[PDB]
């Protein structure tokens, strides 16, 4: 009535690849700003997938 | 020279030596020395020693020849100096 | 000469801020070696947080 | 597949292996064809990066 | 000079482990941000003499 499994599919891969960016320690400084503020673009996206 | 001042001076030097590395559980792991020492070295500048910023794990070897093999098929390059 | 109000004074404007409503929070400081403040995501079953 | 240039180095750089990832969903066959010249841009990623 | 690159030796953050003292890292990094409201202090506020 209201899943859509495809939608969710992709919530989950956007939660296992969120991680990998989440984690991924650079030697800078603003590239460590960078680093959080992409999350303001791997989640915004994943709304407008569902 | 006093053999107390350099007894005393010798040990304010040593005591500021950190390598990055990382903790392990398994008692088959033996850290490589030589290698990971020369990256402190330069100052983490060259790629053979930026590499072991990222992921300081790839100095844990079990088995000699594996400790350098993995810092060649994860560069592409030929031969370290 | 500032000493003296900046204790007896705008030392009181303080102690009636923390009683408010609206204010919720723990800004404590005393001790900056060891403070961090507290994360309160909103979480869902599905989608983000 | 027009090939891409891109070491790996910054956080802000998984805008590309998300690319290969939206790409492989709407088409998933046309996606068997290339999927070796896909995989060969994709290697840099699991060695530069980790 | 001659004995900032001393302190800058040891580390210019660390994190505190479970229970028990600091932990500084041996790299030199520069301070940003987005760093604050996650994990690591700025070294130059911890207190071991």
């Amino acid at each position: 009535t209201v899943t859509n499994e495809f939608a969710s599919r992709f919530r989950t891969i956007v939660a296992t690849l969120a991680n990998v960016v989440n984690e991924r320690a650079v030697q800078d400084d603003m590239q460590k700003a960078t680093r959080s503020c992409t999350k303001q673009w791997l989640r915004h996206l994943e709304t407008q997938f569902d | 020279i006093p053999a107390d001042e350099l007894i005393d001076n010798l040990h304010s030097w040593m005591r500021s030596v950190h390598l990055l590395h990382v903790r392990s559980e398994d008692n088959t792991l033996r850290y490589n020395w030589m290698l990971g020492v020369y990256a402190r070295s330069t100052n983490y500048t060259t790629p053979v020693g930026q590499l072991v910023v990222n992921a300081p794990a790839i100095l844990n070897y079990s088995n000699p020849q594996d400790a350098f093999n993995s810092v060649f098929v994860a560069l592409g390059i030929d031969y370290i100096d | 000469n500032i000493a003296v109000a900046h204790t007896d004074h705008l030392s009181v404007v303080y102690a009636t801020m923390s009683n408010f409503m609206l204010n919720f929070t723990n800004n404590f400081s005393g001790n900056h070696a060891t403070f961090k403040p507290d994360q309160y995501v909103i979480t869902s079953p599905e989608g983000s947080y | 597949l027009k090939k891409i240039a891109e070491s790996f180095e910054d956080p802000s750089s998984i805008v590309v292996v998300l690319e290969f990832i939206l790409f492989a969903l709407f088409f998933p066959t046309e996606f068997n064809r290339i999927k070796g010249d896909i995989q060969n841009v994709l290697l840099l990623f699991f060695s530069r990066w980790y | 000079p001659v004995e900032y690159g001393i302190f800058i030796q040891r580390g210019a953050t660390y994190t505190i482990n479970a229970a028990g003292e600091f932990e500084f890292s041996g790299r030199n990094e520069k301070w940003d941000q987005s760093l604050y409201l996650s994990e690591h202090f700025p070294a130059l506020f911890s207190d071991v003499p």
